[PDB]
RNA sequence: CCCAAGAGUUCAUAUCGACGGGGGGGUUUGGCACCUCGAUGUCGGCUCGUCACAUCCUGGGGCUGGAGAAGGUCCCAAGGGUUGGGCUGUUCGCCCAUUAAAGUGGUACGCGAGCUGGGUUCAGAACGUCGUGAGACAGUUCGGUCUCUAUCUACUGCGGGCGUUAGAAAUUUGAGUGGAUCUGAUUCUAGUACGAGAGGACCGAAUUGGACUAACCUCUAGUGUAUCUGUUGUCCCGCCAGGGGCACCGCAGAGUAGCUACGUUGGGAAGGGAUAAGCGCUGAAAGCAUAUAAGCGCGAAACCCACCACAAGAUGAGAUUUCUUUUAAGGAUCGUGGAAGAUGACCACGUUGAUAGGCUAUAGAUGUAAAGGCAGUAAUGUCAUAGUCGAGUAGUACUAAUAAUCCG
RNA sequence: CACGAAUGGUGUAACGAUCUGGACACUGUCUCAGCCAUGAGCUCGGUGAAAUUGUAGUAACGGUGAAGAUGCCGUUUACCCG
RNA sequence: CCGACACAGGUAGUUGAGGAGAGAAUCCUAAGGUGCUCGAGAUAUUCAUGGCUAAGGAAUUAGGCAAAAUAGACCUGUAACU
RNA sequence: GUCCAAGUCCGAGAGGGAAAGAACCCAGACCAUCAGCUAAGGUCCCCAAAUAUAUGCUAAGUUGAAAGAACGAGGUUUGUCU
């Protein structure tokens, strides 16, 4: 059965609970010439989807003046205790508009 | 994903800010070519101090691309402009800095130098 | 490592003679391929 | 296009042999002996027999 | 292809399907049997089972909500009025189909699309 | 050395060595020996395997009849390979046990119908000319089929609109990934041919 | 192709070869005027291909003024491949950047009942020149209607009838036919052999790409006139609240199933036989020599197998297991549906039934419904992760699949 | 070769559904096509033409021939009807 | 009425409302008049009229042909040349 | 191909042969006949008649229809001189 495949062959993760808006840090584990270490990612999440075990969120930053999303999986066995620091406040399940759009007035809605 | 009469950005102090393809290298009919893929481009602003002249014919590699591409491990790296670095009649980058991140593809294909004196990777 | 080409004879069935038979095998498995 | 030959009454009758009629499915209720059409209901005096029962009594 | 298109546009624009699937829901209401073609009958009957199923329970959401199918308070009012009523407590298939034969214009395949709690002269087996 | 199986699904894993694989479970049940076709009666080796069991009202008296002869009674896929591993009689199973982890299979099925379709997507043909540069008609137009009075014929194998519907096609060494026997899974890398919950021939 | 004065440091034939001669092909310009003027539509380009080898690349060799690598020339070989732009209506041609290569040609200078009309030969106007003039130019420029519902055959697909020697339900052998045959870069062998140095391999073994093709929707991406939400104008539901109609689906933000590529996976792998150019063994005719006359060993992407698909209407109509031996086995009509499909056909089910819908739950989409309370002067926020939908999944006969008939 | 001064010569602001060359924005014009809706088309019920037509049970290859063959010669292929 | 037709053509003048609007434009409605004298299934190929397309942005073509893009009111500002 | 001269044939001409050819070879059709002899050309089968006889050549499927070169060769049979 594939949900008897899919809740056994996929470890699962211990990840807090996150969606569209919240602001995380993902801690990875690039590998390199023999020798690998953690990297850390912070951005806000643009959306996240999918149903379970296959399931991936985007996450945007601004590296300087160039903007970098990046798609991860939720179940990749590189992901380690990712972080959370701001909290939703939208009114979307995909905030698509948050990347064709820049400044200090479009940075996140606070949470109450 | 870039491709013939496309206009990417320099990103280097060499002395070009916006760069035009003429070939995607690496084959017959090749449509396009992502990060770390070598290309033929043609210098088309050429600021005014400078090292290169506008109209000059050079080689390049992209560096950064607009379309999410797919790595092994499953994740995805998409930016938001077109970039690249122009390269030396062999295989060495002219100048000595490079502005905004890079890609990690770019480091599988020995292009040490290039991923060396990046602010990100 | 090296691959080692084993060139053995057999009396061929189609007419009788003595052909050549070889190919490219480990330098340690060169003598499970001259008993056969 | 335009027909060069006209079409002989051998060659227009060996492809009329499909255009035939087809015989509808035709069934009979032992219950009033009417005939209808298979798996559809019929009016018989004020009424609207089915499966052996009553639908409609409009009698 | 449509390997897997379970909607049928009944050769009419998305508003014109929706006014006539409205429109004859009305009519099947205040009158608990109409004669319909089969097409129409069979995409009328996926339209009203649900209705029906919300009718079960008298709320003010509800009554909007069916309203905002339904669009005219006479059907409204006469479908939380006594179908739901007369239905019971029913699991499921409060509608019946038979066909009559055929038509006479365009012959047409006829059906006869009827409430299940309404006639009680039929059964089925 | 060949099984009978049932397309589940589609997913993807992850390696023991981080990339990730895509992957289509396959419902390979324990398939039962019908008949062995020797070289003396029939003139080859080969033996029939049935996987899935018919009930006693969809079935034939001859099939019945032919299943009697046999343990486990008229199936809905009976098909015949050759080339076994293991000399076996009438009446074995074989469940999954045939496939290791690691190996590849070339799993054949019967791909899902188009219908009737055009040259531009059946075969690849591309337009007449442009889209709006004097284009009258014949924006997904064959073009020509021929040249003028020689050969003042068609030849034979002109690519035309046809049905392009599914046939059954192989899909060349795909590496099978988990091999669970309590629960026949057989998780193989890679596409299948046909819809969900179809059969599909896994040769060894 | 024949002869060879020479040129090639000396040496005619590594390479080129004058003065002369003998032929093959019918792709150029011609000669003839043999079928068509009660019409054989003409250049260029697009789509679709197919054929020859007089071979551009990949494949196998001989010679060399071949140390190696790069070359030159000749022989065998048609399986696959043979790029994108600037100028010009262009064919052609020049140029720019790549590639292993950017082949030569035929098919009414292939293809206009397949497309365009940019050029050329329609009517308007103007320039240069000729003619007194009307007018003309292998001189130039702007504009200028491309008709037809496929009868026969030829192709691509799908069915009905009958026959295979009594009839059915399945599984198959194979006489044959069709499809795919591409190739780069890097590493080790090895900076080894060779070479004074520079430079730099044969053979063999791995890694990873480009183009093409088939399947699939797990990921990315597009659509998704099922679905959810926000908002504008006006009309309607008696009024407020709340909704509905129309305005491109009114517009805007998403989107499951399905269909696709821009996505994922796989393939062109390996192994035989007879060979072409060519390389050898033994050996005479012809006491020697000689790969050949007898007999043997190697030898290419070419051919026959091999890989995949179809295939007994293969009338030469095959074989096996089981059932029934004439209203028997069994098939069909009709109905519920499809992952099947133009219509036939195919597949599952038809009450001793889970085939479709409904209902009960849920994967999931959208994003916090309506009514009421609280805060403010109000717009609004909160109690309130809720409402609506659920093209998918599972369980339940509530609804529809008859109690007919036909062939055998 | 072979402009030329009222069959006017040289310029010219504004104007032109005029002709020609170039730049920005923009886009399916294209790389390279993909998805969706209605009408036509497809099946069924009703009415119902026309152009065209010597008779036809109307194959392929090589060749001959008024010099480019469905009908001629030799070989090959092809169950009947849609 | 004039066009052979119960024909998507032509036919002088007068009245010709509301909301938003400068407007007789435009969208929805008044009074009033119509649903256009063949329909039903199904949701192939293909054509006609439309909608949306990731990255590139004329690389297409004889030619930016066709589509897309700017479009209202109120302010700031506005070159060579003449 | 074209323009003359000496003949024949088609034109205006059937029949037989070269597989099919207006002219090439034989041969000038008053009818009817299930009679015989011959011309060109042939006698293994398609398809009438020799798998007939005597002598020699060819090893190339040359050839069995028509039609080929300059220039090579230690293929073979045969005559003379030497």
């Amino acid at each position: 059965l594939l949900k008897f495949v899919q809740n056994e062959f996929v470890a699962k993760k211990d990840f807090p609970d996150f969606g569209a808006g919240d602001t995380i840090t993902v801690f990875y584990e690039i590998k390199e010439g023999e020798k690998t270490r953690t990297q850390f990612f912070k951005g806000v999440v643009i959306q996240r989807r999918g149903s379970g075990t296959t399931e991936t969120f985007t996450i945007r930053k601004m590296s300087g003046a160039i903007g970098v999303e990046r798609i991860f999986p939720v179940n990749l066995p590189a992901l380690q205790k990712i972080e959370i620091n701001k909290k939703g406040a939208v009114r979307r399940a995909r905030i698509f508009y948050f990347r064709e759009l820049t400044g200090k007035k479009a940075k996140i809605k606070d949470k109450l | 994903m870039v491709q013939q009469e496309s206009r990417l950005k320099v990103a280097d102090n060499t002395g070009a800010k916006e760069v035009l393809t003429i070939r995607v290298l690496g084959g017959t009919k090749r449509r396009y070519a992502s990060v770390g893929d070598k290309i033929v481009v043609s210098i088309k602003d050429a600021t005014p101090n400078g090292n290169v002249k506008k109209g000059a014919v050079s080689t390049a590699v992209v560096v950064r691309t607009k379309k999410e591409v797919r790595r092994a491990d499953g994740s995805y790296i998409r930016f938001d402009d077109n970039a690249c670095v122009l390269l030396n009649a062999a295989g060495e980058m002219r100048g000595t800095r490079v502005f905004g991140p890079v890609a990690r593809e770019l480091r599988e294909k020995q292009f040490m130098k290039i991923v060396s004196l990046a602010p990100e990777v | 490592k090296r691959l080692s080409k084993a060139i053995k004879m057999v009396k061929s069935p189609k007419t009788g003679a003595y052909i050549f038979v070889e190919s490219i095998m480990a330098p340690e498995l060169v003598d499970e391929f001259l008993k056969k | 296009a335009h027909p060069k030959r006209k079409t002989s009454k051998t060659r227009r009758d060996k492809r009329r042999t499909h255009y035939k009629a087809t015989v509808a499915q035709i069934a009979t209720c032992p219950i009033t002996g009417e005939a209808h059409l298979y798996h559809r209901a019929y009016w018989h005096e004020g009424k609207m027999y089915y499966r052996g029962q009553v639908v409609i009594d409009k009698s | 292809m449509r390997h897997g298109k379970k909607i049928n546009h009944l050769s009419r624009q998305t508003g014109h399907r929706k006014a006539m699937l409205a429109n004859m829901a009305c009519s099947l209401i205040e009158h608990k049997r109409i004669n319909t073609t089969v097409a129409k009958a069979k995409a009328l009957k996926q339209f009203v089972e649900p209705l029906i199923t919300k009718s079960k329970e008298d709320t003010t959401h509800n009554r909007r909500i069916v309203f905002a199918y339904l669009r005219s308070k006479y059907a409204v009012t006469d479908l939380f009025r006594d179908v739901a009523a007369k239905v019971g407590d029913r699991p499921g298939g409060y509608t019946r189909i038979i066909k009559v034969g055929n038509r006479l214009g365009d012959n047409a395949d006829m059906a006869m699309i009827e409430l299940v709690d309404f006639n009680e002269l039929y059964n089925g087996g | 050395s060949g099984l009978i199986g049932k397309k589940i699904g589609m997913t993807s894993i992850f390696d023991e060595n981080g990339k990730n694989i895509p992957c289509t479970v396959i419902e390979a049940g324990p398939c039962v020996v019908t008949q062995v076709r020797t070289n003396e009666v029939d003139g080859y080796e080969a033996l029939q395997l049935g996987f899935d069991d018919k009930n006693e009202k969809h079935s034939t008296k001859a099939a019945l009849g032919h299943f009697k002869k046999a343990g486990t009674v008229a199936k809905k896929k009976v098909v015949e390979f050759q080339d076994f591993a293991a000399a076996q009689a009438l009446g074995d199973l074989i469940d999954v046990s045939i496939f290791e982890e690691g190996e590849f299979v070339d799993v054949q099925g019967v791909s899902k119908g188009k219908g009737f379709q055009g040259v531009v997507k059946r075969h690849g043909f591309g337009g007449v000319g442009q889209a709006t540069h004097g284009q009258h008609q014949r924006l997904r137009a064959p073009g020509s089929v021929g040249a003028s009075s020689y050969p003042s014929r068609v030849f034979k194998g002109m690519r035309m609109a046809g049905r392009m519907g599914g046939d059954n096609v192989k899909v060349q060494n795909l590496r099978v990934l988990k091999v669970v026997a309590e629960k026949n899974l057989l998780v193989v890398k890679g596409c299948i041919p046909g819809h969900k919950n179809s059969y599909v021939i896994i040769q060894k």
